[PDB]
DNA sequence: TCACGCAGTATCCTGT
RNA sequence: GGAUACUGC
């Protein structure tokens, strides 16, 4: 993909591929609340990194128009305000307030850098994507069981991670404090680059942590012991040794000198820890420190946060921010995600059904199913 | 159910929600009112003297309830006529006392307290069966989580609440609250969340019941105070209700004495002028008020003294509360910056505002 | 408060039987109480307006005088300044400062902006509605301060 | 270079 | 004692 080719393709996509009808269905939420779509904030990033916010639109036609006119490189969705953002200058000071917004989570592979060995920075590979695969299951289950949020849209971020939009009416009316509470409840791996032991579970395992460890276990052997090989050599297993009390460290080292496979080393570590009881949760702390999602509480706490819009185009990879089907999560491949160049090649190879002829169709289908569920909830209620 | 009974009084305990509709006699009215006043005064005295969980408290309260013939124990026999009578007593007397104890906030609080105490005692005497019956008749629908759902999430609840033992947990009942209200609990992950509801722990159930009761009762008292003009016109019931609370069933005066000996000459002069003219200019007011605060005159005592002294100066009684009450409160650090202003020091008095004529 | 009082006056000066009048008054007051407790009343109705005789700086009680405080804040902001004769509108809010109401004044915009300020319902029910109503009901038999407070949800204690 | 009078009600404060 | 408001005519 040639990023110099981005300015050539962006218009066509925004003209014949961007799913505006479903997009308006989403952000309009069945028209129940008046001025809901009209008070939504958008922000655009144009060529040469020119940023504009407090953009609002009257209806789908105005949005389609101004978007096709601007051809933005980035589209971010923001809060629904007390008035129309376009007229925020006209609103008396203090009377312009963000009132409702989806509850959103951003999981970014870059935040896992201190604990992955295959890639670094913005590089991803099939060996590390399983971490995202774990996160979506660990988090989404909580959101479906502990909090009872029923309408959850998971979206690929385009490069390094995934976003989650929780759109239940209750989740859209949550205050800042309630959002911060939700984020802290879901958050376990606490600390920066200056801390080595980032998980310190108490004697009692809270049911949520038990279910997160249960989800982790299913994948741990493949991710950590086979793929990541977190015990390949001394430079790496020294870390895991650094994560357990010194008392057994020596006892482990000799054992790790006689083990040929990291699965064997894990068995040995588990046996040694079991023999050594307050430390019976130490293996769980290691698993969490290598597998549990990291959440930027600043992303989810603030109501006025602008997050990458679904079906955006990644300025560098060119991939489309496509929704991820929860059931088919295990089959999701971030490298097969349609790029803008591929879908423009597909478009120029054959009115409201043009996208069905591209590789974008199944993802718009997943989005349509999610919107159908939202409509059913709006009606039934 | 002899002659004119019904299902109007199912259970002994009640929330006193529905006012009585009967036509009773004046003698019955007075007897019921006085009897419940005796019961509530006994409750208050026993609460002051003993710990409400003490066995002495229970024994004495049972003795009083038996002496005044109020419902306190259940009976797994049926609704016997005598029992019905007792319950009727309780129901009418309560509302009569409401009419007596809604005029002033103080009174209201007192009433509420006594009623709550009595209710707690009675709940403490309810067998589990009876307890459930009560919880059903009032649509409280506590199985508050059910027992079956509690067993359903037994392990989750056990791991949720810190330091909760298996059997002790079996002895406890939880409540279901929207998670938006348990922010401080959920945030550090010390309460289980299931389907958007937190299961918050509370022997404890009585507490919840009492909370509900108190809410209701406060509301009722407000309404009664709002419906007072209709009753004041009934002379028959005015002597009773207006005075039921007063029904048999350092001192300001010594300040003058102190002025003879202990008061320094400054305060002696100020007091002499005050008693001569029943009025002091601002400087005298400040100085004397601070001094009387220093000797120990409490805010109520100082307010009473100043009110009584100034009222004789041919000024409206309401004018005092309008003007000088704030100054008196401020001298005691009750308003404004709310500072416990110290009494003037001799250096301040000498170097304070220079007195002039008058 | 003004509106409440107006309603009360409309009830007092009518020809309805006095008892009914009182009943209606009670109802309205309770309604107001609820509307405050649930925070349904429009924010515009919580404002108090006061004029400045001097410039904001000349007042030596920048803390004790609420309107002056608000004026100072406005002059500290980056907009048109407020001078003698210019009316200022302020609201009384909660911030956790535990100070007197006179020191907790804030501009309406500020309340709409900051995430720590909320309207001090108590104050408005205790020192704005209750006084006015009481003074309007003083010569009317059957209504006294205590009762009014009760109807608003306030504690009726400190009111031969 | 300025700016009408007076009678009356309501609220709030007095540390260095 | 002082200070801040704004009604009446
Ligand atoms: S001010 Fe002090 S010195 Fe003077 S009369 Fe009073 S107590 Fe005595
Ligand atoms: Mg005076
Ligand atoms: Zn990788």
């Amino acid at each position: 993909y040639d990023p110099a080719s981005l300015p050539d393709v962006l218009p066509l996509y925004y003209r014949r591929l961007f799913p505006f009808y479903q997009y308006f269905r989403w952000l309009n939420y069945g028209g129940v609340v008046k001025n809901y779509f009209q008070h939504r904030e958008f922000s655009f990033t144009l060529k040469d990194d020119v940023y504009v916010r407090y953009q609002s639109f009257n209806n789908q036609s105005e949005l389609e128009k101004e978007m096709q006119k601007m051809c933005p490189y980035k589209i971010d969705i923001g809060a629904v305000y007390s008035h129309r953002p376009s007229l925020h200058n006209t609103v008396k000071s203090g009377t312009f307030q963000a009132q409702e917004k989806e509850l959103v989570f951003d999981i970014d592979m870059t935040d896992y850098d201190d604990v992955r060995r295959c890639c670094s920075s913005a590089d991803i590979c099939p060996k590390c994507w399983t971490l995202m695969t774990i996160a979506v299951r660990i988090l989404d289950r909580a959101l479906a069981e502990d909090f009872g949020f029923k309408h959850r849209l998971w979206v690929y971020s385009g490069r390094r991670g995934v976003h989650c939009w929780v759109c239940d009416d209750s989740a859209r009316k949550l205050s800042q404090a309630e959002r911060s509470a939700v984020a802290e409840y879901l958050s376990v791996v606490k600390g920066g680059e200056e801390t080595i032991k980032k998980v310190q579970l108490p004697e009692t395992i809270h049911p949520f942590i038990g279910k997160s460890l249960k989800m982790v276990e299913r994948y741990f052997e493949k991710y950590a012991l086979v793929d990541q090989d977190i015990l390949e050599n001394k430079q790496c297993w020294d870390k895991v040794i650094a994560l357990v009390p010194e008392v057994a460290r020596e006892s482990l080292l000799r054992e790790f000198s006689k083990a040929r496979s990291s699965v064997e080393r894990w068995d040995k570590l588990s046996s040694c820890l079991e023999a050594t009881r307050r430390y019976s949760n130490i293996p769980k702390e290691i698993m969490l420190q290598f597998c549990y999602p990291r959440l930027d509480v600043n992303v989810s706490k603030g109501l006025n946060h602008l997050l990458k819009s679904p079906f955006s185009v990644h300025p560098k990879t060119g991939r489309i921010s496509v929704p991820i089907d929860c059931k088919k999560l295990d089959q999701f491949d971030p490298f097969s995600v349609p790029t803008i160049s591929l879908i423009c090649s597909e478009l120029d190879n054959v009115r409201t059904r043009d996208y069905k002829r591209t590789s974008l169709a199944p993802y718009i289908k997943v989005f349509e199913q999610f919107l159908d569920k939202l409509d059913q909830s709006r009606k039934g209620e | 159910t002899g002659d004119r009974k019904g299902d109007l009084y199912p259970s002994s305990l009640q929330f006193y929600q529905h006012p009585p509709t009967e036509n009773i006699s004046l003698i019955e009215f007075e007897t019921f009112a006085i009897e419940r006043l005796k019961l509530l005064k006994a409750v208050e005295n026993l609460g002051v003297s003993y710990v409400k969980n003490s066995e002495e408290y229970s024994k004495k309260l049972e003795l009083e309830l038996r002496k005044l013939k109020f419902p306190y124990r259940p009976l797994h026999e049926e609704i016997s006529d005598d029992v019905y009578d007792l319950r009727r007593k309780d129901h009418i007397s309560h509302f009569i006392l409401r009419l007596a104890y809604c005029q002033s906030e103080d009174l209201r609080r007192w009433f509420i307290q006594q009623e709550m105490d009595l209710f707690k005692f009675r709940f403490g005497l309810l067998t589990k069966e009876s307890v459930q019956e009560f919880l059903k008749l009032n649509d409280l629908q506590y199985v508050a989580i059910s027992e079956d759902e509690k067993n359903m999430h037994k392990e989750d609840l056990m791991n949720s609440s810190f330091g909760l033992s298996l059997t002790k947990m079996e002895d406890t009942e939880f409540y279901k609250v929207p998670f938006q209200a348990a922010l401080d609990l959920v945030r550090p992950r010390k309460v289980f969340l299931w389907r958007g509801f937190a299961f918050i722990p509370h022997k404890d159930i009585v507490s919840i019941v009492l909370n509900d009761f108190r809410a209701k009762l406060s509301k009722a008292l407000a309404l009664s105070a709002r419906s007072l003009p209709v009753v004041q016109s009934d002379e028959r019931l005015q002597p009773l209700l207006n005075h039921l609370s007063h029904s048999y069933i350092i001192s300001l005066e010594q300040i003058d004495g102190f002025a003879a000996k202990s008061f320094p000459l400054c305060m002696r002069q100020l007091h002499k002028s005050l008693r001569e003219n029943h009025h002091l200019r601002h400087g005298g007011r400040m100085q004397y008020g601070l001094f009387l605060k220093g000797i120990g005159l409490t805010l109520e005592q100082a307010l009473q003294f100043w009110r009584l002294e100034f009222t004789k100066g041919k000024v409206d009684s309401e004018k005092f509360d309008k003007v000088y009450a704030y100054s008196i409160r401020h001298n005691y650090g009750k308003e404004g910056k709310r500072t416990d202003y110290t009494p003037y020091s001799c250096m301040k008095v000498i170097l304070s505002n220079p007195p002039s004529q008058g | 408060a003004k509106q409440a009082g107006n309603y009360v006056i409309s009830q007092i000066l009518s020809d309805q039987p006095r008892d009914s009048i009182v009943e209606n008054i009670q109802k309205k007051l309770t309604e107001i109480g609820e509307n405050v407790t649930n925070g349904t009343v429009p924010i515009t109705q919580y404002e108090i307006n006061k004029a400045l005789t001097k410039d904001p700086q000349d007042y030596p009680d920048k803390k004790s005088l609420p309107h002056v405080h608000v004026a100072l804040w406005i002059n500290s902001q980056g907009g048109r300044k407020v001078k003698a004769g210019d009316t200022i509108s302020y609201v009384i809010c909660q911030d956790g400062s535990n100070l007197s109401a006179s020191q907790r004044a804030y501009a309406q915009e500020q309340l709409q902006k900051q995430e720590n300020l909320s309207i001090d319902t108590q104050y408005y029910l205790s020192q704005q509605v209750h006084p006015v109503v009481a003074r309007i009901c003083e010569p009317i038999d059957g209504i006294d301060s205590a009762l009014i407070a009760m109807w608003l949800g306030l504690d009726p204690s400190q009111f031969r």
